[PDB]
């Protein structure tokens, strides 16, 4: 699609020279500096701000463009949960009842890598999507236990888990990467097409451009 | 059977202690319908290689067997495979290599400075050098694997 | 109030109500060596800011914040 | 003062925003009686280097200053120093390098085998190769630092 | 000292060819195979059996050769304690009252490295010894809390910690290594001279031989 | 009885009293991929053996064992 | 003039002894209508670089000047250029690299054998090792240049 | 006899076409009283190695035989040997490695500059990179031999 | 064009396993073995037989397919001439008067590289073609002196050199390589299109296939 | 007859007329170390063969052959 | 022996910073600059000035300190002779009758290496000394032919070569190097002990110091 | 006069008698690309200098000088 040659020199400017701690955006209590933002360069490994932001621009675009109840979790959520049980995750979300939503995204970060677990409340099922090839079973089973015991101790209502399903995401379906740097995009781009019930249809060839675009959509916060 | 035992704790002897049916007995007791089992098993089998004729060729035929089986399997994602191999072998992922080089750029220009300065004890000149010489600092691991591989990709 | 780390740390305190925690963090950066570009604070999840105030974000007595080492992947 | 601020979040500007007293102001606000503070500070200062004349030489004089100070300090263990540098710089420790090479020996003889076998889809021949080519697999990190260092140990 | 040319060909034999899972010793419920034992080779990084064994041959030599109450902890002890509090470390030592001893060794393993924390009950103080240069303050402070709360909840007797002291171990005293492979010895050799109140006086030059000897003393279990 | 991992796992069971746990471990090796040369079991600390028996080492109902990834250093 | 002199025997001083017109004076006295003159001159100019601020930036501006000039020249074959650089810099050509690796494959499996044999004097074990340690055997030349380059191609 | 023929034009077949006496027949038809004949012959014999069991072990026993013979020979200078091997194998000598690195230091700081400048056609960015990628520029020869060797010097 | 799937398994067979000194062709007193021929593989550097042969299959195809008097020189010719003057090159060609031909090819081998100098007697001019970028002026000037003094001392007829011209071959014309291995083809493929007065129009993309084909045309000696 | 090398060598001889020079070369291979896969003979240019004969290729007294080190490029 | 701490800071000064073409000596028509001289650093490979100079300081020390007729040849002599016969070496030495001397040194430089051939007229024999291990037979045989045909065509007096002898220099005698950088010294240091009929008795351990000293003896030209 | 190279070059001339050849070499440096720090002139062996003069070093008509590429070893 688009390429405003001028909107382009607004990019080379934020992936440019000068301050490394120089702010260039702000929102949902996050400040993307010329340091964070630079992880979006070619072959560069993305951070947790760059991701924790484009993951919040998603909520805004679903709410103002008429899309599903989009609740997103911090990239630091799963880890703290894989170690500190629900109890040390309890109050996390008090400013919100979850089942009240439809879709829930969770940025799974396994040191040096990024995957995604998509919880579809509508469908009562979760999905672990991994750009590389990995399968996540133990990764999902943790989340659900978080949930059965989530509502059970926040509404005295358990959760017939017999009603619940989850599963891996075979690689022959969803596009896989062809390197080891561009996983941070596959981890977000999934989180989009998935957030608009749109068929995940994209390839590596496109990504490099998804790269530039993302700094733009992330700068202006004008999610296209 | 012996095959499931072998797997658990592979071993040159456990491997040879199967006669010629070992080769085909493993590619068969191994579900090639999801590369994670083929990787984990292609690894368990080769974690036995030792230079010795017996254990060497034992391993080869054992792998040529597991590879055919899965190369004629539709559900087999050859891609996810190579890709899951290179990771559990450190040739891919392992570290944010760029960012790293990024954190060295500076410290390496300063330390490379100090050394050349007069105010640097002539003592360390040979300490420092004979220090990035111990194998735990000279022996390069996967950047060796990587090359041995290329060598063959260009075949010879 | 307290500042529970990731390692398995657990360092505790107290401070001024409508007070600028901009100074509750530069301090503990030195107090651990941890430079802030490498770590991030998050109270019950919501990243705390300079300009916020323990009073504002309404935390009470024995309230635990959290610190995480910056993560990256690809 | 500004010096303690600077430290926390180093930065080329924070550094130059100290005039010529920066150099000597840091080596002085830094206790060289236990190398861990000198390392952590020698690092914080050089985590600012950028090719640019200003920030470059700024950093140099800032370090020649911190190094003298500690080289005339009795309690200063020059040894524990170099040694604590090389670690937080991955040139020493970081991984059981031998054991690693040990786990590759076999898998690397098998994978180096498969590739050359007929039963190997002519497809991957160029996939595999053009795969250990992405920087996250080709770009070698500390084995570069290490060499840049040696280069100078032999001076030129 | 010693070098029985024949006792030598009992070494090259256990650091030799054949089985990698071939047992060559047994004791305190541990089986050192031709795999573990091989970590004692030159430049090779030692494991947790090789260490968890020479750490038990120490207890035996103190008890049969008239030395201090030597209680040793598993290399897996500190880690589990740095994460699972005392509660998940509680019953660990029920087959023993500790303060009943004099000296207590604890193999501190920080991924890729080895250090030692020496608890001297006699002196009521602990010491963290590190072959490299590291200082361990946070490392000791954890242990003590383990102890104040150890007895407090196993004898209702607290522990006036004002009576307690610990501290780092300046590198100018205890010998440091001159590489990055031989830390597993410095981590044991300390644990010996320290176990016989003998001045830690040794250097890198000796170690390589401490290497061979250790497989011997560890094979026969005949601690010399 | 249970087999609490390191990761933040928690897989539970039961078995025969004077029964040879030689088989309680080869199983769970496959059940995790974890090869035993890489991991080690330890009950309350004391490394369990093949030939031992849940009965013998006297563990009771709701007794938790532990598994650790093999460690090395230098 | 001084420029033609300088060229012959380049030198940091010869270079700085031209004031600020040096930069533009060379890109102009240099015919960018056949890359061989631009290479030979881009080389002569940088064969002067020394870490020092003066000579460093002197060289930079001197090259940014020669590069523009030729990048706006039609007769300028940018391709033949990069290509003629990499050769007189050993990053391309220099040796039949494959054939070489080919002649080592065997000798390296035998020598790697002998060493491990009992009939090998325990004497050389440390002679041999401490022999492929002298810089003329450890210091890797262009495989370093090559990496420093990539580092930047991925920019940082 | 066949042995002298074989030598001239070594070959896996020429080698196996000697039955089990080949091993000992060569170490005997070879004068180990001046390492140049032992090197030239240790080379001729291993210039035959091919992965294959036959030719592999054939070569090994053939060398363990030539090595003993000369290791029990007084006139045999084991030192001049290792030393004459490493040269005709490029692990020692081959090039003034320092001087080389010396001539790159500058050109590599300039070329590493140009690339990052605005006045650099976005065209070459991927040409240059995908250029120091061809094997004749990526495949590192003896710096690989050297490592494979060390690997064993530390044995495993 | 062509690709006889069967003619293909006649290739993988000669670039295959077995003897390295195993002959697979013969002609003009040259024996291309499974060693020489293998230099035609991908990225592999070609030798002087592989080239000294395809350089003779050229003469045969010009003579039986009605093309210019094609006289080719040995790859070892120029070198011996750059050092041993004409005198040590004299008798080389006694079995032939040269000017009697029209076109003359000369494989210029500068250690590790290959270039070509094309002498067009018809046009009375020479051309140095280099796949890389090099210019050859000193390379041509030698050849001509060989020639002015060639006939002068073999027909007492000098050579008005004022009638003679030569020159470099600008890279923007003739295709250049994009690596550093495939120079041996550019050095022959030139020698063909040049031998049929056919415009040199080819690229790197094709070469790999020129690679396979060449072993074929070189095996059968059936030059296509 | 003679066998002038490249280096700046010049070793001379004589031999049987219709004699198989197959043996004039394997000898001089040893006599220099030079293995034949690395070098090639060429008389006045035309590569000599095994089966040829000094007599045949008609060379006379004081006739010089030439030897070159094998060349390669790319 | 000696080490004038002040004479030392006259060294670090010439192996120092500043001009690379800055002269620091002059003699026998040679100018050793801060470039040449620097090849004498540690591990650095020596040039042909550094050697062609210390090779002339040798002649001076033999003549003023009462030693044998020392005639030295240029490092460029042998090469030009291995290619251009005597004829292109003829007039080289017209300013001198050779046999009139006793000893003659010749710096044999085989690309990347240095050896020495010692001609002892007194003894009527030559010796090739190589720090590494090489043997030089073809290297000597050339020189002699230079000589038999040297006098024969400069005094009509041939040279009964039956009177002449030469030979290699077994490595077990003369010290060999233990690296691949310090050959330039072994190539000179031989040329000294040999020039004073003094037994070649030295080792690698000394060389590094021979290194510093040589710049000194070469600077002042004050050969010690 | 002439300037015979190493390669197998042979470029000839003439010049002023008591003339400073300082200029006979900087010229031919450009005339070959060869920088002087890489090459060295030597007449009949004796390195020529700037300040010398074809006249002085007494060379005559058809006198050949020599140029060599700088050599190094170790």
């Amino acid at each position: 699609l688009e390429l405003t040659e001028d909107m382009e020199k607004e990019i080379s400017n934020a992936l440019g020279h000068g301050p490394q701690d120089e702010i260039l955006s702000s929102a949902f209590k996050l400040r993307i500096t010329r340091g964070d933002i630079q992880t979006l360069k070619n072959y560069h490994w993305l951070n947790d701000e760059v991701i924790n932001f484009y993951m919040n621009l998603l909520v805004e675009r679903n709410k103002k463009q008429g899309y599903p109840a989009l609740h997103v979790f911090s990239t630091f959520f799963y880890p703290k949960l894989k170690s500190g049980g629900y109890q040390a995750v309890k109050r996390w979300t008090k400013g919100v009842n979850l089942f009240e939503q439809e879709i829930i995204l969770v940025p799974i970060h396994r040191k040096v890598h990024w995957s995604l677990v998509v919880i579809d409340l509508r469908k009562k099922c979760l999905k672990y999507l991994d750009s590389m090839g990995q399968k996540g079973h133990r990764i999902c089973e943790i989340l659900l236990q978080y949930l059965q015991d989530e509502s059970k101790t926040k509404r005295n209502s358990d959760l017939n888990l017999l009603e619940w399903t989850h599963h891996s995401m075979k690689p022959h379906e969803i596009p896989q990467q062809l390197n080891g740097s561009d996983s941070g995009m596959f981890t977000c781009k999934y989180a989009d097409y998935i957030s608009r019930d749109k068929p995940i249809t994209f390839t590596q060839h496109q990504m490099p451009l998804f790269r530039k675009k993302m700094v733009w959509e992330i700068l202006h916060q004008q999610l296209l | 059977a012996d095959v499931s035992t072998f797997l658990a704790f592979p071993s040159p002897e456990k491997l040879l202690r199967l006669g010629p049916k070992s080769s085909v007995l493993i590619a068969q007791q191994t579900d090639t319908s999801d590369p994670e089992k083929v990787v984990s098993a292609f690894l368990k089998v080769s974690s036995v290689f030792k230079d010795e004729a017996t254990v060497r060729m034992a391993v080869q035929d054992a792998v040529d067997a597991l590879m055919q089986k899965a190369f004629n399997s539709s559900s087999f994602n050859s891609n996810t495979f190579l890709t899951r191999l290179l990771v559990h072998m450190g040739l891919l992922k392992s570290e944010d290599k760029v960012k790293a080089i990024a954190n060295l750029y500076g410290p390496l220009m300063a330390l490379n400075h100090m050394v050349q300065q007069d105010y640097f004890p002539k003592a360390l000149a040979p300490l420092l050098l004979a220090f990035v010489t111990k194998p735990n600092s000279a022996l390069e691991s996967s950047s060796f694997a990587r090359h041995s591989l290329l060598q063959t990709l260009y075949k010879v | 109030l307290k500042v529970a780390g990731q390692d398995g740390s657990v360092v505790q305190f107290k401070i001024k109500r409508h007070t600028p925690l901009s100074k509750l963090m530069k301090a503990y950066c030195e107090r651990q060596g941890l430079s802030m570009r490498q770590i991030r604070f998050r109270f019950d999840g919501q990243p705390i800011n300079e300009t916020d105030t323990p009073a504002q974000l309404e935390m009470e007595d024995e309230d635990t914040i959290d610190v995480f080492q910056q993560q990256t992947g690809g």
